[PDB]
């Protein structure tokens, strides 16, 4: 959609940027369609007289469904480890529409005699709802807010005081 | 359309092996479509966050929470094929009816392993008088977690504790200790 | 607002988040109840200076 | 369910002597 | 009901004729705050770090798309209090000029 | 915009769990000797928050250890609920009590705890520090019980100037005081504890006559009951236990009148439909 | 000798029952050392204790006596090397007395 | 490949119901005086099998008749569950008890019975054949109770050398013996009957220090509780009641440690998803 | 939910075991 | 953060100029470890057995399809710590050369 120039005849549309290390991933998918469906639910409340107060609204997580063509086995394995990559969030940039905190919920390959070289694939991501979309951080390494560990039940070791003393001497 | 000129590293040959015997099973099973669904499950309720901490000390906490908040569901295949022989179909139905059955489906380039049959549809229609159209479904019993394990030799194996409960008395031609002594003195 | 960070059982030092909140409250009571204490504004710059 | 617990409560109160 | 000390284009404290500090309120205060927040490089607030426009990682770099720049500018504009949204964020490029125009819809 | 907070009290401080996290609080209060209950299911807990809360919630250190002389034995948690629009808040308090039970109902990927709190779960108190009166009136026994429990009291009854020979020297702990005050004179005058206020009054009288709550909007229909009128409503931060209500219905015209409250059933879900309070009420005299 | 579990974060607090007492240590990076706030049984014992290797945290007889114990770092405190490399050990009354006896002739 | 057997004991012999039939056994054992229970839903019963089983299970012949002096009054049934792959079996024993109730849950075309077995339902005993000790210590009273019930005993506690005056002369039946051994000394030391072994031990001690069970794989998440660690697991034929567990979790890193078992929640369904055991555990000392 | 009512019919246990 | 003793192409311990052992960390250690893990024939670990590259069942044999060889090499590469995944794996085959080319994307 409009709103931004390029003056640049080589802009790539789709991008899946890994959040940590801020690197591209699956840089060879042939995207064919993107569908970014939002969701939210009402709290209809009928009340005595013919009437229904909707109360408030809860924002359900965003979902994205991407139909792509994988042209190579390396890309297919990249998508497989995308699905199996449980400890990084991804950022999906479809068309000037940046989406952060996104993880792959589902993925389906299709192998048919209509495409013997490449394989169509349907990926679905879902946003990870977070209490604070924008967090507060600090520059220097001295001044965190303290985190409490609760009751620990200090575990048991045996070294005697002599070993600790020899360690401190060395 | 010369179909025997298949690729070398992306050969389109479905090879259903058998994890027990490592032999190709159900050959002559001309395949017509293979769909591999690999689902997962992500958090639905908003995750809590603890800000007002530092750069990079929030990062690993979020990474642990994220690695803790997704659950991976097993892989499924849906093979559509055309069986030309009664032997292949009888074997397929027998394998399906067998409770214990793990195979290794290899699509064009996938090596989905530890896979068992969930559903099996055989359709006989007037337009396919010979052969019958088959639609099989497979589910992953166990993802290929790498068993690091203490291998290669009977010793060095970990202790497995079989907690027995009740010992039976005896059988055979045994009369207590004299029976035991005769059996032992037989040197057999 | 500074409390007694000296006390008798040694110096009690609080988190910079608490210190910055105290300075922000002081500035909000001094200049105006709804002043934009953003770091790019002059008042926010003064707040950050007195938080260091 | 709760009928199982009801049956359990009844079985508690069975002993071999009437009084 | 935002309020901010009045500043000039040189971006220091500019006093009035009487030698006082003017406290702009509502519309002018929000306009000044938005202009100030759009001139702040990222990583300049030691108490927020992640805040500020990406003037070196998203603009001023041999980049492929400027949609990250659009997101950064939108976030910087919205971070100011009493902003709500952006009606239009026109981004035009001349040979060198990275022209940016905003249509903030501050409520007050 | 519903605004619901669960505020714990731990050595670090109060850690307010806001409505952004999926929270579901079912509070059930009544004018009885029984401790009012609050079951709260909180999902979206991080590992650090789980370790900071669940580790502190325990039933040990008072059975197989000592670590106990006063509060901090068990975590006291309050619940503050209400609405918020145009910038104004309505966060009133709906529960104060100590946790007793911890569990998880929902396994991963949504690790959501379910914790059970009761009001005045400090029953393991200092085994009655001050001796009960030898011979005294009901009001003065009530004052002694309130002083022992540390709670301010509202005693409004016609049985106050009735002497009791020997009022409750079989009491073992502080909690049994409420059971005793409930046990004596129990056709009508039932004593209870609402939050931090111990209320001893007749069942047909209101704690605060000037604080009647005119109710005109209900959810469903205000229906009859064995004693009075029963009805559900959206959360109004002005309805307490044993308060006065001035039901003015439309569907049912016969239920109009003034009622006192006997039972209250809060069901507050920030991220779900149920945000109602159910009121049991009886005719007010 | 009981090692106290730790995590590699700059500023943190840990509470535990050790030596028949309820200890709580808040460890935080202060300039270029680590300071510790130590509280036993709710009431705070010391603030701003600068942490050093081998040197006990509780240093005045008004705190670690009688038989309360003490805390010792094997090396100079550094939260970047918490969990591995650097540990905090708790000594009971008799074991801390033995440690002091070995420590007074060094 | 789950392998579950329900083995009855009738005059004809043992008639094992295998896992081919739809079976569903819900067992709940615990360290209390109460008899651990097992509900059994068995489908696919033939007419002959129903005649053989349900007609034998009855509450008569001991109330309106006599037909009773020993066992065979009611049928005793054991449960052997486990896994099986590559030809090796893992069939342990998970319950031994006598039936008390039988009903039908599913009508035709699947006549499914639901029986209810309780451990030590032979309380119709010889009304205490041998008189309890007049004066004796706790360990010797426990030995007398175990001898009277016919079960071997494991008495491991610090209260053994404590004398009692009249230790259980109001006991009417064999079952009340366990209730009495539980009744005396009930801060920690709760005695129970696991299968055919009567265990009298402190609640914070493991019957078997050498039989700790290292647990690393859990279903869901190993969570905290108001007492200890609570967690579900796939059926492992090495987890008993009152046993020691060595939880080593991943999702929750601070629940790691050594725990003793207090409760057990077996839910075994050969032809359905639930094949889990839930463990309540408390810190072990 | 009968489980919450079960968990409620357990609170009647003070520090007195009396025993 | 992986760490490994410095070794040469001969695969032995190669010391520095002062006769010390250098401990590579991060990227170089990961590269050396991946290379070493790709040279281990399967069944050579008496403590893994199942691990390693099947150079004699998949490669070097009249194998119909080289997908098994590709997966074995991929598993061997991913077995090394801090490898995460593989960007590209080419299995080009010249007349008598089984050329392999990997593009590991190790985190550090």
């Amino acid at each position: 959609m409009l709103g931004i120039f390029t003056s640049l005849l080589s802009s790539r549309s789709f991008s899946i940027v890994d959040q940590n290390t801020n690197q591209l991933v699956a840089a060879d998918l042939r995207i064919s369609r993107v569908n970014t469906r939002f969701s939210s639910v009402g709290q209809r409340h009928m009340l005595e007289d013919g009437k229904t107060k909707m109360d408030s609204r809860t924002i359900h997580p965003m979902e994205i469904i991407v139909e792509v063509f994988c042209p190579s086995i390396d890309v297919v394995d990249q998508i497989n480890q995308l699905l199996l990559d449980r400890d990084t969030l991804y950022k999906v940039i479809t068309r000037g529409m940046v989406f952060e905190r996104m993880m792959c919920t589902s993925e389906a390959l299709n192998q048919t005699p209509d495409m013997i070289s490449a394989t169509p694939a349907r990926l679905t991501f879902s946003q990870v709802l977070v209490q604070n979309p924008k967090p507060i951080m600090f520059r220097n390494a001295g001044d965190s807010s303290m985190i409490d560990r609760g009751l620990a039940l200090a575990e048991d070791v045996v070294g005697s005081a002599g070993d600790l003393f020899d360690y401190a001497v060395n | 359309m010369n179909s025997f000129l298949k690729s070398i590293l992306n050969t389109p040959t479905l090879t259903i092996r058998d994890d027990v015997t490592k032999l190709p099973v159900w050959k002559s099973l001309q395949v017509k479509k293979v769909e591999i669904y690999s689902p997962a499950s992500v958090v639905s309720k908003p995750l809590a966050t603890k800000d007002q901490t530092e750069a990079q000390v929030y990062t690993e906490a979020l990474d642990i929470d994220v690695k803790n908040g997704k659950i991976i569901q097993p892989v499924r295949l849906r093979i559509n094929a055309i069986c030309p022989d009664l032997s292949t179909v009888e074997s397929i139905m027998n394998a399906f009816n067998d409770n214990t059955s793990t195979f290794a489906i290899t699509s064009k380039s996938i090596l989905a392993d530890k896979m068992a049959i969930m559903t099996l549809d055989v359709d006989q229609s007037p337009d396919m008088l010979n052969a019958a159209e088959i639609n099989m479904e497979f589910e992953q019993v166990e993802p290929p977690v790498l068993n690091e394990f203490d291998p290669a030799f009977p010793q060095d194996s970990p202790t497995y504790g079989v907690q027995i409960q009740s010992l039976s008395d005896a059988n055979l031609l045994d009369l207590g200790a004299i029976g035991d002594s005769i059996s032992s003195a037989a040197k057999s | 607002a500074n409390y007694n960070y000296i006390v008798d059982t040694g110096v009690i030092v609080a988190d910079t988040a608490d210190v910055l909140s105290d300075v922000e409250a002081e500035f909000r009571a001094a200049l105006g109840a709804n002043i934009n204490l953003a770091a790019s504004t002059p008042q926010g710059s003064l707040v950050a200076a007195e938080a260091i | 369910q709760l009928t199982t617990a009801i049956q359990d409560a009844q079985n508690d109160s069975a002993t071999k002597i009437l009084y | 009901s935002t309020s901010t000390i009045r500043t000039g284009t040189n971006n220091d404290i500019l006093l009035d004729d009487n030698g006082n500090m003017v406290i702009l309120r509502d519309v002018e205060a929000c306009a000044q705050d938005v202009r100030a927040a759009m001139l702040m490089r990222t990583g300049e607030n030691i108490f927020d770090v992640n805040s500020g426009v990406g003037y070196f990682e998203y603009i001023f770099s041999p980049q492929k798309s400027y949609d990250d720049a659009r997101k950064s500018i939108a976030d910087a504009i919205l971070s100011s209090p009493d902003v709500t949204g952006i009606e239009q964020l026109d981004i035009d490029i001349t040979g060198e000029v990275f022209g940016v125009d905003a249509k903030v819809i501050t409520i007050h | 915009k519903r605004i619901l907070r669960v505020t714990f009290n731990m050595p670090y401080g109060p850690e307010v769990i806001r409505e952004d996290l999926d929270v579901r609080v079912r509070i059930m209060k009544a004018a009885l000797r029984i401790q009012n209950r609050a079951t709260m299911e909180i999902f979206g807990l991080t590992t650090q928050l789980r370790e900071s809360l669940l580790s502190q919630f325990t039933a040990w250190k008072h059975r197989q250890r000592q670590v106990g002389r006063e509060d901090e034995l068990m975590i006291k948690v309050s619940v503050e609920a209400g609405y918020s629009d145009q910038g104004r808040e309505q966060v009133s308090r709906v529960f104060v009590g100590e946790v007793a039970i911890v569990d998880i109902i929902s396994p991963p990927p949504d690790i959501g705890i379910r914790i059970q709190c009761y009001t005045r779960q400090i029953d393991r108190t200092k085994t009655i520090r001050n001796m009960p009166p030898a011979n005294t009136t009901f009001v003065k026994f009530v004052e002694w019980g309130a002083n022992e429990m540390g709670l301010n009291f509202i005693c409004d009854t016609s049985y106050n100037d009735q002497v009791l020979k020997n009022p409750g020297r079989s009491i073992t702990v502080a909690s049994a005081i409420l059971a005793s005050i409930q046990d004596m004179y129990m056709p009508d005058v039932a004593a209870f504890v609402d939050d931090d206020i111990l209320i001893v009054k007749d069942r047909d009288k209101v704690i605060r006559p000037d604080e009647v709550t005119n109710v005109n909007s209900f959810v469903g229909i205000p229906s009859w009951s064995e004693w009075g009128v029963e009805f559900q409503c959206l959360f109004e931060p002005s309805i307490r236990v044993a308060g006065g209500v001035a039901v003015e219905s439309l569907m049912n015209p016969s239920v109009n009148g003034n009622y006192v409250i006997t039972a209250l059933e809060y069901d507050l879900a920030s991220r779900d439909r149920p945000f109602y309070i159910k009121v049991m009420g009886s005719p007010a005299a | 000798m009981k090692k106290i579990p730790l995590t590699a974060v700059p500023n943190q607090a840990i509470s535990f029952n050790a030596g028949s007492s309820y200890w709580k240590i808040r460890l935080y990076q202060n300039m270029d050392m680590m300071n510790a706030d130590i509280s036993r049984d709710g009431v705070i014992v010391c603030h701003g204790v600068r942490c050093f290797g081998g040197i006990p945290l509780l240093q005045y007889s008004r705190q670690y006596r009688p038989d309360y114990g003490n805390f010792v770092f094997d090396r100079d405190a550094d939260w970047t090397l918490f969990g591995d490399g650097i540990n905090l050990f708790y000594l009971d009354g008799a074991e801390f007395a033995e440690y002091q006896a070995l420590a007074t002739r060094k």
